[PDB]
């Protein structure tokens, strides 16, 4: 966790639950990322406790969440000049979506009380649609690519936990020593004995 | 599901789908208006098919949600807007006529031939030919020359298509149920179903004639005081107490009188404030115009710029092989794009446009958050009535002084204040009874109180009793005065030019008690004070989602349109001009005549 707290090309980075350093040193059973890509304006919604077409219909943070979010600016790359309708997005969806839940159908909507028939029309619409994004315009409407990181500890052995410091070592002049995490004083000398491989 | 959640989620499509599609239209609208070329006129071609044809679609299909069976107002309001029909109500036969007369007066309006008679060497037409001359010549013949050669060719060859055109009018108007084409434009300042903010569609013209009243007599001692002003420049051919003719009043229909303060001067020898030589001793380039434009709006209550603008727009005159079209105009393309279009110079008129153009900018983004159909003033006078406000922040000589145009040595003498409000009232105080006469005359047509006949004699009749223009030659009922004029042959309203009027200064005296400001009310210049532009931040932001009448209670505290404000404005002007006006007769006799 350095090679993103430190670099400052990042417009939002915040961690909810964990401090950035200071607790980047403990560790957990897995870790779980997820990269999607939104408009300017919708980085907001991505937030415990919110509303709205991204937070419910397309993916829904927990009001417990545990993590990490990045966000940054991605006009460079996501923007056309025919118009960048790759991305998809929903917004007809008959129930909110569940904390880490995905639905990824093309049903058309039932919006009103005859069967669509799976033909759009009066009251029958699609329910994915496309940003378009263009390089004219504003950062409100600008493409953001957006990951979450989250932390998942159970009772497992949580085989991940970063990266470990280290100092040079002198001798003959006893000194503290924490010897690969065994504490201990006094006096290190070169020896001859003959240790085992293991 | 019912129908109103249905008829929301139709709204939601459509206010998606209309964002992406407008876009490419503005963006070709101001790649034409930027540069001209044959290449770039498919573009509006293919824009002005495709947005327009989706627009029909959507108002096919959009009829099918009773307004009934809605107890949501906002959503109301919407379906209100996107319910209406337009010109489709129409049957294809009675439609190719219509759209045949607009272009036929486009055209003739367009196309100007004015000669002198027996002379078929030298013409000049519309531009730049009659506007330049007679406004600066004085030359009895010369003067009624173009006035009548005008009245006689557009007139006539446009009488007829305008008796067909209000009917015509009138019947489309009728096919939409309002009770003529009157109440069709009237209709405009609707509002229902709010207690203390609904509004009639017949109380517009009373309401009206009640701020008239209260003006008359600055209009009766201003017309005494450049009649008695004009007798000088022109030794007689003017009645001692009579209408002024329609030759000597500045524009050719009257209705500006900018053109009259050469011969009208309060007090002489006395040039007035001028910073455009301290603007071209020093050279500020292109941009610190509107850079102190935008500190203005930063510094009063507003957010500054983003960057698309300041990259997106062009601002100073191209020249070059590359073509631009200067027209000062601010353009809110869509997806967060605000632009604006205008080419500068180094001209005080500059610093006082770009102001109104900010204003115009910022306007545009504070109701960026409403949705799609929601994006707009008001009404059609409100959105002027919002950057306009600057310009009489722009002029006061204490801003120039403290951005470092005016001589901060300058003492500001008793002469100079009594000729600005002359040289601006020229322009809004003197406009104002013609433009609601000519409303008038429209409204009256098209209800049906005056039959075809005496169309003219009425017109001409009211430009005595009302104006106080007097004929200078008797005109015949072959004419159609009317019909030569730009929002007549073409067709717009003229209302909006009211309403704002009042609007510009009602707004105003509100900020005058929230800026803390002691003097004169044309002193009062907004600075410094947050609370201020708060509460225009306040009115801004709302947009269409509120009645009008709420929009202007939130800073004015009325529910209707009140006219003190611009008396308010005019208590010097009023005093020196009954002060030089007490040896002469003030009024008009409508009997007299230059023909007699
Ligand atoms: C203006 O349009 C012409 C097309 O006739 C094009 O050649 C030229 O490059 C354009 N100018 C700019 C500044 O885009
Ligand atoms: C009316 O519609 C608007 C638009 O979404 C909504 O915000 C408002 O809550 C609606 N009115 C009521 C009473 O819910
Ligand atoms: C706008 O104002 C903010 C202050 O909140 C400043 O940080 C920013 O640089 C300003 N931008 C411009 C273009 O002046
Ligand atoms: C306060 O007013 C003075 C004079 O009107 C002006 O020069 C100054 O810029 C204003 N303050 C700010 C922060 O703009
Ligand atoms: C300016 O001062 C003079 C001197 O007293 C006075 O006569 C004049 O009326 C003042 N100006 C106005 C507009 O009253
Ligand atoms: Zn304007």
């Amino acid at each position: 966790y350095s090679v993103l707290y430190n670099s400052a090309s990042f417009s939002t980075f915040k961690c909810y639950g964990v401090s950035p350093t200071k607790l980047n040193d403990l560790c957990f059973t897995n870790v779980y990322a997820d990269s999607f890509v939104i408009r300017g304006d919708e980085v907001r919604q991505i937030a415990p406790g919110q509303t709205g077409n991204i937070a419910d219909y397309n993916y829904k943070l927990p009001d417990d969440f545990t993590g990490c979010v990045i966000a940054w600016n991605s006009n460079k790359l996501d923007s056309k000049v025919s118009g960048n309708y790759n991305y998809l997005y929903r917004l007809f969806r008959k129930s909110n979506l569940k904390p880490f839940e995905r639905d990824i159908s093309t049903e058309i909507y039932q919006a009103g009380n005859k069967p669509c028939n799976g033909v759009a029309g009066f009251n029958c619409y699609f329910p994915l649609r496309s940003y378009s994004f263009r390089p004219t315009y504003g950062v409100g409407h600008q493409p953001y690519r957006v990951v979450v990181l989250s932390f998942e500890l159970l009772h497992a052995p949580a085989t991940v936990c970063g990266p470990k410091k280290s100092t040079n070592l002198v001798k003959n002049k006893c000194v503290n020593f924490n010897f690969n995490g065994l504490k201990g004083t006094g006096v290190l000398t070169e020896s001859n004995k003959k240790f085992l491989p293991f | 599901s019912t129908i109103e959640e249905q008829a929301k989620t139709f709204l939601d499509k459509f206010n998606h789908e209309a964002e992406d599609l407008f876009y490419q239209s503005s963006l070709a609208s101001w790649n034409y208006n930027t540069n001209i070329t044959e290449e770039n006129v498919q573009n509006m071609n293919n824009a002005g098919d495709k947005w327009s044809a989706f627009l029909k679609e959507q108002s096919t299909l959009a009829q099918m949600y009773p307004l009934q069976e809605i107890q949501n107002l906002t959503v109301k309001l919407q379906l209100q807007a996107l319910q209406q029909n337009g010109s489709s109500v129409l049957s294809e036969d009675k439609s190719k006529r219509l759209n045949t007369i607009l272009n036929t007066m486009s055209t003739i309006y367009s196309t100007g031939k004015v000669c002198n008679p027996d002379n078929p060497q030298e013409c000049l037409l519309l531009e730049p030919g009659l506007n330049e001359i007679m406004a600066n010549s004085l030359d009895y013949n010369e003067r009624l020359w173009a006035w009548e050669s005008w009245r006689s060719e557009v007139g006539k060859q446009l009488r007829p298509l305008y008796e067909e055109y209000v009917v015509l009018k009138n019947e489309m108007a009728r096919a939409n149920h309002y009770e003529d084409y009157g109440d069709y434009w009237r209709g405009d300042y609707e509002v229902n179903g709010v207690d203390g903010y609904d509004y009639s569609r017949g109380q517009l013209i009373e309401d009206v004639e009640h701020t008239f009243e209260e003006i008359k007599p600055l209009y009766e001692h201003l017309h005494a005081y450049v009649r008695a002003k004009l007798m000088n420049a022109y030794p007689s051919y003017i009645s001692p107490i009579g209408c002024l003719p329609a030759h000597l009043l500045g524009d050719m229909w009257g209705r500006f009188w900018t053109n009259l303060y050469s011969l009208t001067v309060p007090f002489g020898q006395k040039p007035n404030i001028d910073v455009t030589d301290a603007m071209v001793d020093q050279a500020w380039d292109a941009q610190r115009i509107f850079k102190e434009a935008e500190k203005f709006f930063v510094s009063v209550g507003l957010p500054n710029m983003t960057q698309g603008f300041w990259e997106n727009s062009m601002l100073t005159d191209p020249g070059n092989v590359q073509k631009a079209v200067c027209h000062p105009t601010a353009w809110d393309l869509g997806k967060g794009d605000f632009r604006i279009l205008m080419c500068t110079k180094v001209t005080m008129d500059d610093f006082l446009t770009a102001h109104h153009e900010m204003g115009h900018i910022q306007y545009d983004m504070a109701y960026a958050a409403q949705p799609f159909l929601l994006r707009n003033g008001a009404n059609e006078g409100f959105h002027e009535a919002v950057g306009e406000i600057m310009s009489l922040s722009a002029a006061t000589p204490k801003h120039l002084k403290s951005i470092g145009l005016l001589s901060p040595d300058f003492q500001e003498d008793n002469e100079t204040e009594i000729n600005f409000l002359l040289k601006q009232a020229l322009t809004i105080v003197g406009t104002l009874p013609f433009t609601y006469m000519l409303e008038k005359w429209r409204w009256m047509v098209f209800k049906g109180e005056i039959p075809k006949d005496q169309w003219m004699k009425k017109w001409w009749e009211m430009k005595r009793e009302i104006v106080g223009v007097v004929e200078p030659v008797p005109h015949d009922e072959t004419y159609c005065d009317p019909a030569s004029l730009f929002h007549v042959s073409n067709d717009y309203s003229f209302i909006r030019y009211y309403t704002r009027t009042l609007y510009q200064f009602q707004f105003q005296e509100a900020l005058c008690q929230a800026a803390k400001h002691e003097g004169p009310l044309h002193k009062c210049d907004i600075s410094n004070s947050t609370e201020a532009g708060q509460k225009l931040f306040n009115m801004l932001r709302l947009g269409k989602s509120e009645p009008w009448t709420l929009a202007l209670e939130n800073v004015v505290g009325a529910k209707n349109m009140n006219v003190r404000p611009l008396l308010n404005y005019f208590e010097p002007l009023f005093t020196w001009l009954k002060d030089q006006n007490k040896n002469s007769f003030v009024g008009w006799s409508t009997d007299w005549s230059p023909y007699a």
